RNA sequence: AACGCGACGAUAACCCGCACGUAGACGUAUAAGAAUAGGCUCCGGCCUCGUAUCCUAGCAGGCGAUUCCUCCGCCGG
């Protein structure tokens, strides 16, 4: 609800592309630092081929001369297809464009730093809450894969590692729940009923 | 148009010495308030009939409401709307409490199903079903069935736009 | 020791000046206020007093903070923005940067 | 309840099934009526919240670290 | 006057403002704790003993609680609260005394000597601190009534994160 | 990539003199995964809702008690 924080993490998951994009730019502007993690997660509406028209149209754009210097940089990876999204969306020829720019994060995976962090979701892009059920979607990460990122096999062989040791902290977490309730019901039986009697008035 | 009302106009060509105490007409319309339910009335008679606006007055103009805005009818209405290629008769019907709610819910229809715009719909008649087994649209025959009882699958929660950010995923099981 | 804040103040960014498309007027400045999402929650917060607190990379006062004050005027658009007034119209470069609310002139 | 039932209809069949009494028990209540008392703290209200919970926890760390 | 008027320097014209007495807010009774928002002892939590003229308030700590001596405050720098302790047993007649505006209102060898200087912070007056303590005694007394009213007023105010004040109640 | 990045090898500790101490902190607290025509769980039950959960009293937070084994920090192993 307009909340203010020092940086905060989207879970790219299941989000439309151009939808987070729209809102991660304002955010950008406003003066919100914003790290988007798992690109490859992310959805685009429309079916397959349409997506996979629409970048090899951008794969036929050129300079003629030398594509080194003016040409326009095709990147085949999934957090730089979402890079290329925002920059749209961004006046990045002016100073404070430019600026936005640099409060942008961009990761294909959830790197070791922002798995220990709380990944927040925006429901103005999710797919589930935007999309009508019977119509198709692709995902950018089979986009980019048969396109020219040469990094599936790398970003999924480390998520797996991550979900194995995000299992077992898991179950340490469901086990402090454990002993938490089982305190709580304990230390109530000498908790000074007056006290809990005015708490519970007090909607605590 | 809007919140539409239901008028009822009284009118009649201006009495004058060789003939007077004239015919007094009357329409029933469908106007979003006074002063077009009066042009509306003027319109459509002049086209039925020689009187216009200049040669007659307007003797009375009376809304009128519904007699039960709280009960659930049928409506049938029978409208004839003009498209590129001419004039062509329908025969809908809509679930209201109101016969405003049905000629509302019928433009919004034919503006959707068919582009139709205000001044191509002419409303025939509008006629409430006193008894049903006289419902013959399979839509509306759907909801009158027996016992009727139906989920709410995929409602999506009513979280505010200036929320941009939330914790957990949002369920659709409500 | 107390372990507590001092904050007196609701945080605030600085979005914009008032404009059109290709019409900037920096006397009147957008403020977003942190919490409020409406008309009805920007009126608590009219005729506040409004500071933008910098630094200097020089001590004047003997100290490196220069603050501009101003004044919260009306509410802008539907989604809780307001705009606000002040002595010196903030720099342009500031266009996100912090902006605290002060809770005086008080009527609770 | 019959279809098309009338308030006096409606009415009599919220007194007899009670349905006042069991819109209290449920969750949702419980939760409107907890977020109620949020709102109808003052802020020396609050300040006996921010004490109480401190004594409370005292007990539920202490028999935490029993556990 | 002594002279005659020696430039064009004209009067003024007669001016229709009367001074009419202020309203204050239904909310600022005798009593009622406040919280003062702004100067050298901003979020401290101080009780109103009288409402004086032109939009200004009488406020003790009391200085055995927070450290608040008998002070005047603007009425608009300060948040009001619901809490409002009894009265009773305070010398009504001390505070008429202090709320007299003069109460806080009011070249040689030594002068050159000192230009330049920082003067010494005054030390209290004896009045002053007698005076505080007539107001404080029964005043005091009457906070240790109320459980938690006494550590309520020690504390400082202050904003944590998600305290919207459009929808917080004092 | 000459204004992308990594691993590694070897470096610059002295003595004499002098110039100054934030593209936006103010609690800048919060890790399951997965499904969304389902899921979580003490296996009792629970899920529209983060309107949540921790922390938050004390000269910008003193001094000394009564009293308490709770929380925080530094070094090691």
């Amino acid at each position: 609800m307009s909340s203010f924080e020092s940086v905060v993490v989207i879970d790219g998951k299941g989000h439309l592309l151009g939808r987070l994009a729209s809102i991660v730019a304002k955010q950008l502007l406003s003066g919100q630092k914003i790290v988007v993690v798992r690109c490859e997660a992310l959805n685009i509406s429309g079916e397959f081929f349409r997506a996979k028209l629409k970048y090899h149209a951008y794969l036929r754009k050129m300079t003629r001369y030398n594509p080194t210097r003016g040409g326009p940089f095709h990147f085949r990876a999934p957090s730089r297809i979402f890079y290329k999204a925002v920059r749209g969306m961004i006046p990045h020829k002016t100073a404070r464009g430019a600026a936005a720019l640099e409060r942008l994060k961009v990761f294909e995976g959830v790197p070791p730093p922002y798995d220990k962090k709380k990944k927040m979701v925006v429901p103005q892009a999710l797919r589930v809450l935007r999309l009508q059920p019977g119509r198709k979607y692709c995902t950018v990460g089979r986009l980019s894969h048969e396109v020219g990122w040469k990094y599936q096999d790398v970003v999924a062989r480390l998520e797996e590692r991550r979900k194995a040791k995000g299992a077992a902290y898991y179950e340490r977490k469901k086990l402090a729940a454990r002993q938490l309730s089982e305190a709580k019901k304990a230390a109530a039986a000498k908790v000074d009923p007056k006290v809990s009697e005015a708490l519970a008035a007090y909607g605590y | 148009m809007g919140r539409l009302q239901e008028y009822q106009v009284i009118g009649r060509h201006l009495p004058t010495e060789a003939n007077p105490n004239p015919a007094l007409y009357r329409m029933r319309i469908f106007a979003p308030n006074e002063v077009v339910a009066k042009s509306r009335f003027w319109y459509f008679l002049r086209g039925l009939k020689k009187v216009k606006k200049a040669t007659g007055e307007i003797v009375s103009v009376n809304v009128i409401s519904e007699k039960h805005p709280l009960k659930v009818k049928n409506f049938g209405i029978w409208l004839r709307y003009d498209s590129r290629s001419g004039t062509h008769n329908m025969y809908k019907e809509y679930r209201e409490t109101s016969r405003v709610a049905a000629v509302e819910a019928m433009y919004a229809d034919m503006a959707a199903r068919h582009r139709a715009r205000f001044r191509s719909i002419h409303i025939l008649k509008v006629v409430e079903l006193e008894k049903t087994e006289d419902v013959k649209r399979p839509y509306i025959k759907q909801l009158v069935a027996k016992n009727l009882s139906f989920p709410l699958p995929h409602r999506v929660p009513k979280i505010s736009t200036k929320k941009i950010f939330s914790a957990k995923r949002p369920s659709t099981f409500s | 020791p107390s372990e507590a804040g001092h904050r007196l103040y609701v945080k605030g960014r600085h979005l914009s000046y008032q404009r059109g498309r290709r019409n900037t007027h920096p006397k009147t400045s957008l403020i977003k206020i942190e919490g409020v999402d409406d008309t009805a929650a920007a009126n608590f917060y009219l005729g506040k007093r409004v500071a933008y607190v910098y630094r200097a990379q020089k001590e004047v006062r003997g100290t490196k903070i220069r603050v501009i004050w101003g004044k919260i005027t009306r509410p802008h658009g539907n989604s809780g923005v307001v705009r606000a007034k002040f002595t010196h119209p903030l720099p342009a470069r500031s266009f996100g940067a912090s902006v605290r609310i002060m809770l005086y002139p008080s009527s609770i | 309840l019959p279809r098309g039932a009338r308030t006096g209809a409606v009415k009599k069949a919220w007194e007899a099934y009670g349905v006042d009494a069991k819109w209290k028990e449920t969750n949702w209540a419980k939760k409107q009526l907890q977020q109620e008392r949020r709102q109808s703290l003052t802020d020396f209200d609050r300040f006996k919240v921010m004490r109480l919970k401190k004594q409370r926890r005292f007990e539920e760390r202490k028999a935490l670290a029993k556990i | 006057q002594k002279w005659y008027p020696a430039e064009d320097e004209a009067q003024p014209k007669k001016v229709r403002k009367a001074v009419r007495p202020w309203t204050p807010r239904k909310s600022l009774q005798p009593g009622t704790v406040l919280i003062l928002l702004a100067g050298r002892f901003r979020g401290k939590r101080v009780v109103l003993l009288k409402c004086l003229d032109q939009g200004v308030l009488l406020v003790t700590g009391p200085f055995k609680i927070n450290g608040v001596p008998l002070r005047r405050v603007n009425a608009r720098y300060v948040i009001a609260t619901s809490v409002k302790v009894d009265l009773t047993g305070v010398d009504q007649a001390k505070i008429d005394e202090v709320a007299q505006p003069k109460y806080f209102t009011a070249a040689s060898e030594e002068a050159f000597f000192k230009q330049g200087e920082k003067p010494q912070k005054k030390p209290v007056s004896s009045t002053r601190a007698a005076d505080q303590k007539a107001i404080d005694k029964a005043l005091i007394a009457n906070i240790k009534k109320v459980d938690m009213l006494a550590s309520y007023l020690a504390s400082s105010f202050s904003l944590r994160k998600g305290d919207k004040p459009h929808l917080m109640k004092f």
